[PDB]
């Protein structure tokens, strides 16, 4: 049955890519200094 | 999009496992044709699973052949299938296994120029639309009852037949239920749409905005709270982030929040622009969570915007080179409310905190096509109204 | 008119007041040398033969030249049928982009149907800051 | 070459069938008769 059949499987062709969000940028500051009133 | 690059490989070794362990349900055939194209796909599968590792191994298949063969990569139910069958056949589909994998690890890689994430999406893709029902919870139950309570009506639907009933929820379609065959499902609202949830004993009960309530049972208190798990996560992931459903479901941490009225993990532009609608005042300030660190909280006050961090360890508060610490959120911030603050040449005091607004639009949100339909409508500038005619109307007495 | 359906001339009729008088005239779906013409409640129907450009109506041995000529020579006279009588005062004509089954329904076309505006009013205010009054 | 390859055309399935419009019911009368004022 199958010996007379081939065909290469349907998923194996690829469109249009893809694309995910990659990360954040780290930063952030610090420049506190406290006094009383 | 809506994953990071971090969670990806996680969730691609989870369908793997789910492909390879048998747990998630195979769709079963319709014919004898589509049933061998079935098991031709997974073999695809396979192949395509086997030439990621070997990319992401960094050697071409024949300098490590010896640890290869699909049957780790297969439903172990196909392989008691194929095993039954005869030995022509098996070395037959080796030879296409083979011949397959050959063609698509030094041809497909040139003439596509594909790398090891772009094969990801057509993995899960794959995935997604050959298990059937993928990604979804079905629960079944021997009672269920919908009431209405319209104007005169108080519709007692349903009947008290001994028939079972099985129940669906998945974030795509929202709650639908229809009758176990021995049949189309049929929908009864989304996320946003529901007001509350209330619990007795095993009974679990939901109710909508327009009155409409849904009740029914379960065996036990354990698998009703994992229901409601399920749609409280579904209502934070799609209508609104700083609210919960069930008290006793109820996630500590965004008790904290909403208790402190800290925010989460939302972008810089955001709460920048939250600061110009109110003024811009000196002394105003949001907080919300790190994007990148689980135990500091950042601060940003205001022209000028200046930030401040502060860590937060084994449940003690203390701004970053402050040698004291406070027990509590409210405590350590209550104690900086009566001292005065020196930046370089410019001074300020803080006066007023921000809080969050229903169904705040921001980055958390997710955007949906469903979700789209129940926008609000913009009619800043717009009256509408209809005419009634004089002759059609009669005065009467006061 | 053309091949237009009867409920379609019926409801015309509807419209402008079913007075006793009027008439409309439209080709006969069947037959390429028969128009047939609808009079009015009663709703009585009449065919006219035309041969080799002659206009004549069935059952008369006379004939007219012009669909006009034919039609005009029967303004002054008297209609008997069965027991009720009547006369022809004013014809119907059609509209613009009527709609009716000669037409063809399409998605593009679809998108430039007339807006439904029956009891609708909006519009925008303006604020009284935002004006300056000039001289008239 | 198409000798190991076997396949019906896939316009041979049928589903949902059609219809056309079939004709329009004859039907006319004729009551005419005619005097002067």
């Amino acid at each position: 049955p199958w010996f007379q059949g081939v065909k290469t499987p349907r998923a194996l062709d690829f469109s249009e890519y893809r694309y995910p969000v990659a990360t954040f940028q780290p930063s952030g500051p610090e420049f506190s200094d406290d006094l009383i009133l | 999009p809506l994953l990071d690059a971090s969670s990806l490989e996680y969730l691609f070794a989870q369908g793997q496992y789910d492909l390879i362990k048998c747990l998630a349900p195979i769709r079963d055939p319709k014919t004898e044709q589509d049933g061998h194209d079935i098991e031709n796909e997974c073999l695809g599968m396979a192949v395509l699973a086997i030439s990621h590792y070997a990319m992401m191994k960094k050697m071409q298949l024949p300098e490590l052949p010896k640890d290869i063969s699909y049957k780790r990569y297969i439903p172990e139910t196909l392989n008691k299938s194929i095993r039954q069958r005869n030995l022509l056949t098996r070395m037959r589909i080796n030879n296409v296994f083979k011949d397959f994998l050959k063609e698509f690890n030094n041809k497909t890689i040139c003439d596509s120029s594909v790398s090891t994430h772009d094969l990801k999406v057509k993995y899960l893709a794959t995935l997604e639309t050959l298990t059937k029902h993928y990604g979804a919870e079905i629960f079944e139950t021997s009672m269920l009852l919908i009431s209405s309570e319209n104007e005169l009506s108080r519709c007692h639907s349903n009947d008290s037949g001994n028939v079972l009933y099985e129940v669906m929820v998945t974030g795509n379609l929202g709650i639908q239920w229809r009758q176990k065959p021995n049949e189309e499902w049929n929908n009864f609202s989304y996320f946003p749409e529901i007001t509350h949830i209330v619990i007795k004993e095993s009974v679990v009960s939901i109710n909508k905005q327009d009155n409409k309530n849904m009740e029914l049972k379960l065996s036990s208190r354990e698998e009703a709270l994992s229901f409601v798990s399920l749609v409280d996560g579904y209502f934070r992931l799609t209508a609104d982030a700083h609210h919960y459903l069930c008290t006793d479901v109820a996630p500590p941490l965004i008790v904290h929040n909403i208790q402190n009225g800290c925010h989460g993990p939302i972008c810089t532009e955001y709460a920048i622009n939250k600061l110009r609608q109110e003024g811009s005042e000196e002394g105003m300030y949001v907080l919300r969570w790190s994007c990148t660190d689980f135990d500091n909280i950042l601060m940003t006050v205001t022209k000028q915007f200046k930030n401040f961090q502060i860590e937060v360890q084994k449940g003690r508060y203390s701004l970053h080179g402050s040698m004291d610490h406070f027990p509590s959120l409210r405590d350590l911030m209550n104690h900086l409310k009566k001292q005065i603050l020196r930046t370089d040449n410019i001074s300020f005091v803080l006066k007023r905190c921000c809080q969050p607004k229903p169904r705040e639009i921001s980055n958390l949100l997710v955007a949906t096509k469903k979700a789209q339909e129940w926008q609000p409508v913009y009619s800043m500038s717009q009256l509408s109204f209809d005419r009634i005619l004089k002759k059609d109307i009669i005065q009467g007495e006061h």
